[PDB]
């Protein structure tokens, strides 16, 4: 229950601004301090910024100070970062922590991690994926899917059923595809037997254009 | 009445321990006490008794392990002079009797007049 | 009264030696002591506080430390750059005293001189009197010998020599001999030469002009 | 940055007196103390005095009480040595000297050092130097340079190229040349076939007598 | 006010410890505290917090270890006795409504006259 939900961040185009949302949950806000560090896709982490939510002290990293700017609204309960002439290195998934102590702030824990959001800075626009089935072939051994093609940016959350299925699935990585786009795919393996007693919709989202798809998959 | 007379007294502490802060910590801690506003907004911070109050802590003293009786001491002597300034007032705001016959004898003499 | 024996005056030790330098107090001053380096005509630089204690920045080859009265500082492994002059400090605001100081010396192998010799200036002859300047560069030990040859006649009494400090990454020295004579005797004369007889040598090298 | 610029020095005549400035630069000079050491040419260091800069307190050697006074200007933000009835042993090169502390206030370190000023206490008159110089003969072996003759009193300041030719640099020191001025040369090592590649000048500097003096050197 | 009058506790204090470090430190170190100007000038120098103010320090406490809690008791002492004072002021400051009201009385009654 104690978490940290972040959200905004996505596509923005180079030069441009982009705001970080965390809201907090389940502890005292004000009593703890709020973090946000940084990981690029192929490295390792990167520490952004610091604040205490109560003094409103804030801290940056040398290679961020003055372009983004950490802030805590204690009423609106959430911890904010502001991010200003964005670039090339900035592209990576950023991190909201905390350390809520006597005894995490003695050793600056960091005790919590939030769950991560991307922020890829790019100048190409938005487009949303295309859904194709990927069809059977026939107690057991029965490889079906769907494939995610021809979207950016990144990501593509893909489930089956609502989370239903869940043992099996081998949702991919994306790949470039030189043309520009990302394009995964989606697999899971079930019983051949039961090709007809539960429904597999493998339900594709992609929030950077709100494409909330949902296919069934059948021979 | 005079309650801002009061934090004139808090400010003094605030720069007396901020001046002891600066002479301690200045060359080791230099963000935290390189300047008097330096040691000002870090000894406000560890009054805080926060996240980042703890985080200042803890590298003073573990450069310094001394460090903590200055810390300590700022709380307290801030902390019991408020205590007792505060059971003063009430000391000398309990003698206000006198003051109600005051006006008491404003009224009967103003008619005299 | 507070004396500060410091030993010895000089040492010479080649490079990678292990230096020591004693300090004697006269009474117990537990810690005060404190190591100088001083490098020729150049600020001191405080090396050792505490008697002890390193000060921020200085090598680790360089350490202090205390038998009862007695201070001492030493180099592990001896560079030559560490050619300097050492001073060991007492400490007090009522009073300061030093030691007499220790001078390092580098010893290096046998190193000949680059000779050369220079005429005098064009507009030196207008004042009436000329100088030859014989030059040793980069040589060891300090000791050489310049003999000068006018008209294959030798000088005494009117040459003067001049010694720069040993250097600080070849650890060498160099050697300037002024040649004073009279712009008379100058022109009265022709062949000038001067000759070098420095322990690098087989044989003694002369460098020479002809005015 | 933190240093000890210290002026005011050069030729007195006996029993006459000389004010010598120590300008502190990038510390907090009241909290600290100046400190003014001596060496006379050929012997160890000497303590003349010292003084809080903020306290006022001074504290004096036995061997130049009375004579000399020392001084500190907080608002000047400079210390002071006043030397009055000036002798023969006093002819020496004097050095600004700090103690800036919570440490170094509690061993008497002294941390940091100024660069050193001479005072030579003599009869004769201040003369500039003479500036000749030193003709090559012929891709190394090149010596060449200028000689500084008949200047009084110390020092000459020499340079190449105003610091830009640094390595084989080898100026001499002075010697007496009994007639009563000093004299001294620079050399310096190139190599022969850049013999008109460089300009050759050598920076002469004489401030007793502000003899600023350039001169090229070339076969 | 008579803060002037205040200044004489400060110079009382100031004598006393003069006093204490003469009696302990006089044989040992004269020219510090070998009389009793040289006691009042070392425990200001000392009270300054400066340079000078460690320089005094070490050698005193390097012969007699003890010397510190001498040193500190005169700095505590004092600088308690000032707080205190300067917390006492400003109650019997905030005692002054009774006087607005007496300036009120004088009004009125010296209008009667
Ligand atoms: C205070 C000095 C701090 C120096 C820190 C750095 C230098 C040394 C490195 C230390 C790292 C230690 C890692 C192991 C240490 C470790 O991880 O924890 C071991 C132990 C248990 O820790 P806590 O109770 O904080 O554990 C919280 C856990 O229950 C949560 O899972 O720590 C304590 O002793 C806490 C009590 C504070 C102890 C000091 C309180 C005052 C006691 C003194 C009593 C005075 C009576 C008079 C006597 C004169
Ligand atoms: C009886 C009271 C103590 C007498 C003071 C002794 C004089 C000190 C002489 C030191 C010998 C020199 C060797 C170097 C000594 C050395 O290495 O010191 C480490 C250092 C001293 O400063 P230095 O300039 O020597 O060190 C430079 C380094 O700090 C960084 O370069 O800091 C200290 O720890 C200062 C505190 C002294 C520690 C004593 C303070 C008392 C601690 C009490 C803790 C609380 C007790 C509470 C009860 C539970
Ligand atoms: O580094 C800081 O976070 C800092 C912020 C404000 C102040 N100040 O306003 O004194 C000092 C330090
Ligand atoms: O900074 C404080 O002293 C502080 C005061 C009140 C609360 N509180 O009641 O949440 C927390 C801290
Ligand atoms: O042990 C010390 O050096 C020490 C330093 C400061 C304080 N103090 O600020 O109270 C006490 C002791
Ligand atoms: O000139 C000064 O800075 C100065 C300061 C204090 C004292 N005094 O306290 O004596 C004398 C001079
Ligand atoms: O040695 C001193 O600097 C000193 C100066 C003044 C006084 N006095 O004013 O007592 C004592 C010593
Ligand atoms: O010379 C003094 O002022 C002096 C006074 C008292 C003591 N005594 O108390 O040991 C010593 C010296
Ligand atoms: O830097 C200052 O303004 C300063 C503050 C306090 C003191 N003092 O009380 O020692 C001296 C200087
Ligand atoms: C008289 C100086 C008061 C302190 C000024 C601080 C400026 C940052
Ligand atoms: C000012 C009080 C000094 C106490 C001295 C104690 C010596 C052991
Ligand atoms: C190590 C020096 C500490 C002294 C600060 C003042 C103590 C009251
Ligand atoms: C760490 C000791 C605090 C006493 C109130
Ligand atoms: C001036 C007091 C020093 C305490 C160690």
């Amino acid at each position: 229950e104690v978490q940290l939900v972040e959200s905004g961040g996505g596509l923005v185009q180079p030069g441009g601004s982009l705001r970080l949302s965390c809201a907090a949950s389940g502890f005292n806000f004000s009593s703890s301090s709020i973090h946000w560090v940084r990981q690029a896709p192929g490295k390792g982490l990167e520490w952004v910024a610091s604040i205490s939510s109560s003094s409103g002290s804030t801290s940056y990293a040398d290679s961020v100070k003055g372009r983004f700017t950490i802030s805590a609204d204690t009423s609106k309960n959430t911890a904010y970062l502001q991010m200003n002439s964005l670039r090339a290195e900035d592209t990576a998934v950023y991190y909201c922590a905390r350390t809520y102590g006597w005894y995490y702030s003695w050793w600056w824990a960091f005790d919590y991690w939030g769950q991560g959001t991307l922020v890829t800075v790019s100048s190409a626009s938005t487009k949303g994926p295309s859904v194709f089935p990927l069809a059977p072939s026939s107690g057991g051994t029965a490889a079906l899917g769907c494939l995610v093609k021809d979207y950016f940016p990144e990501p593509v959350t893909v489930s089956w059923n609502s989370g239903a299925l869940t043992s099996g699935v081998h949702t991919f990585p994306a790949v470039l595809q030189s043309s520009g786009l990302y394009s995964l795919s989606s697999v899971v393996t079930v019983p051949s037997s039961s090709l007809g007693t539960q429904t597999y919709i493998c339900n594709v989202n992609h929030k950077p254009s709100n494409t909330k798809v949902d296919k069934k998959v059948e021979p | 009445p005079g309650i801002a007379w009061i934090a004139l007294l808090l400010l003094v502490i605030f720069y007396v321990f901020a001046v002891m802060g600066t002479k301690l910590f200045a060359q080791s801690f230099p963000e935290w006490f390189g300047t008097l506003g330096a040691s000002m907004y870090t000894l406000f911070q560890v009054m805080t008794l926060e996240s980042w109050s703890m985080g200042i802590a803890r590298p003073v003293i573990e450069a310094y392990p001394w460090a903590w009786i200055y810390f300590v001491s700022f709380i307290l002597v801030s902390s019991f002079t408020v205590l007792n300034l505060f059971i003063g007032i009430i000391i000398e705001s309990m003698q206000s009797a006198h003051h109600a016959e005051d006006g008491e004898r404003t009224d009967a003499y103003r008619d005299e007049v | 009264d507070i004396q500060m024996t410091q030993s010895p005056s000089s040492l010479s030790a080649s490079v990678g030696d292990r230096v020591t330098i004693t300090c004697r107090a006269s009474q117990s001053v537990s810690s005060a002591v404190a190591w100088y380096q001083q490098k020729p005509g150049k600020a001191p630089k405080l090396l050792i506080y505490s008697a002890s204690s390193l000060y921020s920045g200085v090598p680790s080859r360089f350490s202090g430390s205390r038998s009862g009265t007695d201070f001492t500082l030493t180099i592990s492994s001896l560079q030559p750059e560490d050619f300097a002059t050492y001073y060991c400090q007492q400490g007090d605001p009522r009073l300061v005293t030093f030691g007499q100081g220790t001078k390092v010396e580098i010893k290096r192998t046998v190193a000949a001189p680059s000779v050369f010799i220079f005429p005098p200036s064009d507009s030196q002859l207008k004042s009436g009197t000329a100088s030859v300047v014989c030059l040793l560069n980069n040589f060891y030990p300090r000791e050489a010998k310049v003999q000068w040859k006018v008209d294959n006649a030798l000088q005494s009494g009117n040459s003067q020599e001049s010694v720069t400090e040993q250097d600080s990454k070849d650890s060498t020295y160099s050697l300037s001999s002024t040649l004073t004579l009279s712009k008379a005797d100058y022109e009265k004369h022709k062949v000038y030469a001067c000759e070098v007889t420095h322990q690098g040598l087989s044989s003694p090298v002369t460098k020479s002009f002809n005015r």
